[PDB]
């Protein structure tokens, strides 16, 4: 079925970077935009950013410019988040889900938006833990 | 460095007043009332050399305007 | 009201032919419009608005440097290089420099030298862009009638008052109807999509201060630009604007910071327009716009009214406006209810014969059995007249003097007109209402003349202007054909004359 | 960047009861909004796309509206299954902003 | 405001380098490079001004670079 | 040794502004900060009606003279040819090795 | 010699005094009184608000 | 609410200056003339001036001209009276009101009033007791 | 300046009387006087803008009238939470003159 699967917890030491990845099954890969999402524990949802997996381009929040980084692999379907200069407060989880009208890149906000803006594709979520 | 595109070249006209129309429409005149009260030799040198080009005593004077108002800005 | 004393009010008297009269609002003024019936409406622009924007390129301006690095090769050893080339944040230049023994290694003469410099910026334009959809025009709707020193103060419930209306019309949604209770319901065909050819205008912001400019103008400016890309080191493309590379006479190369450019853009806006940020809304004040006006669904709400019986006493001393009209307040005692207010412009106590031309049609107080305060306007003739109320004993009369005579208006509307055609024309000769093969022929005439006149001369600043205006006017005493000189004297006419028109 | 003020903060009701949950934006989104529930480090349950659309397979005891800024989130009758923490989403412009949740809690 | 005291005015000449030399010697001419490739219909009028003038088929193209030079930088 | 001709302050910092609304036929105002020398000020002509708290109608002649201060100016040191110096040197071929040049 | 920050240059003293800034005649002891005013702070008014 | 309030009671010795502040809310702070009026306890009340607080302008009494200055804060929507050369008649009660038809700058009689006229927004007051 | 006598200096009365006030100014005011009452201490009470005009809010028991330059305040029925301080305040000419005051005491 239609299903975003991530990679499991990790933990980090503050400083480094950590790489979630994030695999397609039952659509078609260069379809549909990842967005990358974190959740700390003590705090609501927070969107990182986006990845087009045609073409490899991506977008973020002002809160992540020049500390994340999306790479695609569209072979093996899968998306990678690099975050880089970890610190106490990136403890949290990663979310990684579509979000259609994914013609050709970037993002598309006036076209259309909804089933499952990004709503479905989520399943595991990914722990980051920054500690010593 | 040199920020060349000067907004005069693309203006608007509506009926407000614009961003620095009031201290726009001297500016480039006293600029050159300056540079000929710095340079008042060069004032010389253009009549003798608008004097050898045109032979008509009117275009001796556009001439001048020409160059003097060269030698400002585009100098 | 809503029109009073603005100085750039403008008054069609009469839309004839099929209750149709097309209007050219803009923020700068407004438009009284009135006719044989059909209550005295005043139209604005107030605020344009844009919505959405789009991010264009970004120009840094306070750079920050460090790191500096510098590597030098024997004067033939090849090109110098150094690691933090292929960082692509950092600034690189080659120059040649003297080699000796006294300079180091080699045989003699001239090696190679790069100097690479971090480059870090902290102001920044966003330059944003603007599309001639995503845009909202506010249009203030004012009738005069039952309304007493308005103008701004209250607007919540004076909204919600049968004399106002706002219409905010937009390209999703053009031509609107507004209703005003009472006194009918005004439409309006706008034409919000040819209004300042949008999409050659970027918005603009550099610190809390924002502008609108030209395109044309924004791409090539020469300071280091971002794109889009809102990621890491934005990489500045350019950044060789910003930096200047300074050596000694034959060796060590130095960098330099050149500094922060911002009071440099600020005088070379000098031609753009302000304007305002209210959260995320660009609010534009400047700004036209042409729009039909359907005059159909409007009663005068007054018509089958009695007139009122007595205390008539106007309170605050005529006021003569700017050419206009004069607008006189008054105050009803005694009164029983809605009944009219008889008022008129005569020149003497004969027959009371009156000659004014009285702008605010059928006007109405409300009922208030008490102070009820009215605004009147009213066109006297230019000669000795009265205001003059006509209905009761000692009724109440008041004398009054004009300055100037008919054809000092006429030379007054001549150069208002001829404003008119400075600002915005290809659309001047649609202020104006019906025209079958005398507006739409002249239009298109100054269209194709207006056209061809900015693309000859466009990047015509004022000063330029008036020198290429003195050049053609001593052109058209010039050779000969009568035509020719005749085509250069006018076209250095309309030169100078757009040239006086602007600034004065 | 549109700050999305999500009211109130956690709640609590009985079996089969209507609650509403209002997101107010500080800027106009104007049927750009979406409406999440998501149970405790779990996959979530689907709510509301559009801000007034439901989803296939998603049961009809669930509503949105809304039409300039402020959205009403509607369950007509509260379930067990449906303690979760509720967010709303904002479409526009591209800083795309969470509220801050809403809370449940089973009486 | 307008800091119309270019130093090019009076610049100096010694041995070393000067202040903005190296981007100070293509400044004005691409300037005026970027001034008609915004506005070339100015061109083709200019060239029917300076027509007018002269009569002299080699004063023509003279008329031409002082009107192409005056329209960008003392405009 | 140098002394100091004129500066240039190429920065401001204005604040408090300050402000007139004399109605028209009503005269010249009056704010007592254009007395005082920190402050700037450019008289210029408003228009006016019942709006504007008015009677009468034409320009009402106000000025906001607002508080000119300054950070970061810009200094313009001159010099005479006093206290000046050259240190030139002095490197005669003869014999030295490649390390004493 | 000119001086801005930390960074001085020679200077043509024709050029120095057609600058159009503030003069600040003398020297800098607490704040001075700045001459000519205009090339910097400029208010202007536009529909006659404020 | 449409409010003005005001700081606490002073204690303040002859001969130096006192400062009363005045802060709105609920309206919008460029469109309401402030009046500054005083009571002794043992007299009525006393109109002691007038700002506006859109840009600043003053206008006061007789009895204290040159004694008393009025500034605004447009930031914090506040509006400062200092009021100097104390003596022992100016221990009293301090009020500030708004005044409706704040269009421009400060004077407008002969147009409208009324409807808080000054009544409404002054709040707590600010008792001024000048001794040693 | 307009000096502006209030008369009495102070009244007492029980409950549910009808009370009047004299306001006299020197000039002409037409229309442009006020009225306050003012607990002692507090935050005061709201009579009367325009010398003839309640405002929202205020109970109807107090009116006001007068036309040249006297004016009438009039309490229809006294009641306990009316005693206070009564002021008069001119408009015109803005050196803006208040009354005297005019007190009350619950019989
Ligand atoms: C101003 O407000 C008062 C009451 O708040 C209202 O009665 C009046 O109509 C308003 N002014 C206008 C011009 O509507
Ligand atoms: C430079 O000269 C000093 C003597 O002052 C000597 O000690 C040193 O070795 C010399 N260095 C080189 C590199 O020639």
């Amino acid at each position: 079925e239609v299903q975003l699967v991530q990679s499991g917890p990790d933990v980090e030491k503050p400083g480094a970077s950590v790489k979630v990845s994030c695999k397609a099954s039952g659509y078609t890969f260069t379809s549909n935009y990842i967005h990358w999402v974190r959740q700390a524990p003590g705090q609501g949802l927070e969107w990182m950013g986006v990845i087009n997996p045609r073409g490899g381009s991506t977008a973020s929040a002002q809160k992540f410019q020049g500390r994340i980084t999306m790479t695609r692999d569209t072979s093996t379907s899968t998306v990678y988040m690099e975050l880089s200069s970890l610190r106490s407060d990136d403890t949290a989880v990663y979310y990684c889900a579509r979000g259609g009208r994914a013609l050709f890149y970037d993002s598309y906000t006036t076209p259309r938006d909804g089933g499952s803006w990004w709503f479905d594709p989520w399943g595991q979520g990914s722990l980051v833990t920054v500690s010593s | 460095a040199v920020t060349l595109p000067s907004h005069s070249t693309r203006k608007l006209q509506t009926r407000s007043q614009t961003w620095l129309e009031s201290r726009e429409y001297t500016k480039h005149l006293i600029r050159v009332e300056n540079w000929i009260f710095r340079n008042p030799g060069f004032a010389l040198a253009a009549a003798a050399i608008a004097w050898l080009l045109g032979s008509s005593t009117s275009q001796k004077v556009i001439y001048l305007v020409m160059i003097l108002l060269i030698a400002p800005a585009y100098s | 009201i809503r029109c009073i004393g603005v100085s750039n009010r403008d008054f069609v008297e009469g839309m004839s032919g099929g209750t149709w009269v097309d209007v050219v609002l803009e923020h700068g003024g407004c438009v009284t419009v009135m006719a044989q019936d059909k209550p005295t409406v005043d139209i604005e622009l107030v605020t344009t608005t844009v919505s959405n924007m789009a991010e264009v390129r970004s120009y840094c301006y306070e750079a920050s440097i460090s790191d500096m690095a510098s590597d030098s090769r024997c004067p033939t050893q090849g090109e110098a290089y150094l690691d933090k080339q292929s960082d692509t944040q950092y600034v690189c230049k080659r120059t040649l420099v003297d080699r000796g023994w006294g300079n180091g290694c080699g045989l003699f003469g001239k090696g190679s030298l790069v100097t690479c410099a971090k480059f870090a910026c902290s102001k920044k334009m966003t330059g944003k862009s603007i599309q001639p959809e995503n845009l909202e025009y506010r249009i203030m709707l004012s009738v005069h009638g039952s309304q007493h020193s308005g103008m701004i103060v209250n607007d919540t419930g004076h909204e919600t008052d049968e004399n106002r209306a706002k219409v905010e019309i937009t390209p999703n949604s053009p031509r609107a109807e507004a209703t005003l209770g009472g006194f009918g319901s005004l439409g309006l065909d706008c034409e919000p999509r040819t209004g300042l050819d949008f999409s050659d205008l970027y918005y603009l912001t550099m610190n809390n201060k924002h502008w609108l400019v030209h395109k044309e103008w924004f791409h090539d400016i020469p300071l280091p630009w971002h794109a889009g890309a809102d990621t890491g080191t934005p990489h500045w493309n350019n950044k060789e604007a910003l930096v200047e590379f300074k050596d000694a006479h034959a060796k060590r190369q130095t960098v330099v910071v050149l500094g922060s450019q911002e009071g440099a853009v600020h005088t070379a806006l000098a031609g753009a327009l302000e304007a305002e940020m209210d959260g995320a809304k660009g609010r534009l004040s400047s700004g036209h716009l042409k729009c039909r006006l359907k005059m159909d669904k409007l009663r005068l709400k007054g018509v089958s009214y009695s007139l009122c019986t007595a205390a008539f006493t106007f309170t605050k001393i005529p006021a003569e406006t700017l050419h206009g009209t004069v607008t006189v307040e008054v105050q009803y005692a005694g009164t029983d209810g809605p009944c009219k207010v008889p008022a008129q412009m005569a020149v003497d106590m004969q027959t009371l014969t009156p000659v004014g031309r009285l702008i605010t049609a059928n006007p109405v107080i409300t009922e208030s059995t008490e102070n009820s305060k009215m605004m009147l306007e009213l066109d006297p003739p230019f000669g000795d007249s009265y205001i003059v109320i006509g209905v009761g004993e000692k009724k109440i009369t008041h004398h009054w003097h004009r300055s100037g005579s008919t054809i000092g208006k006429a030379f007054e509307a001549t150069v208002r007109g001829a404003k008119r055609m400075a600002v915005l024309g290809d659309t001047a000769w649609d202020f104006g209402s019906v025209g079958g093969a005398l507006n739409s022929l002249g239009k298109g005439i100054h269209q194709i003349f207006g056209a061809a006149f900015k693309s000859l001369f466009g990047g015509m600043s004022w000063f330029s202007q008036i020198l290429i205006g003195t050049l053609l006017m001593w052109l058209g005493l010039n050779t000969k054909n009568g035509s020719i000189s005749l085509m250069c004297l006018a076209l250095g006419g309309v030169l100078i004359f757009l040239s006086t028109a602007v600034s004065a | 960047d549109i700050q999305l003020t999500q009211s109130p903060s956690s709640l609590s009701a009985s079996v089969g009861d209507r609650v509403t949950f209002t997101c107010q934006a500080s800027q106009d989104i104007r049927k750009y909004l979406n409406w999440y529930q998501q149970k405790p480090g779990k996959a979530p349950k689907l709510l509301i796309y559009d801000a007034s659309n439901l989803k296939t397979g998603v049961p009809s005891r669930f509503s949105g509206s809304g039409s300039g800024t402020d959205f009403t989130f509607t369950i007509s009758s509260l379930q067990p299954e449906d303690v979760a923490t509720y967010y709303c989403q904002q479409f526009d412009d591209l800083p795309i902003t969470f509220g801050q949740g809403t809370r449940l809690q089973i009486k």
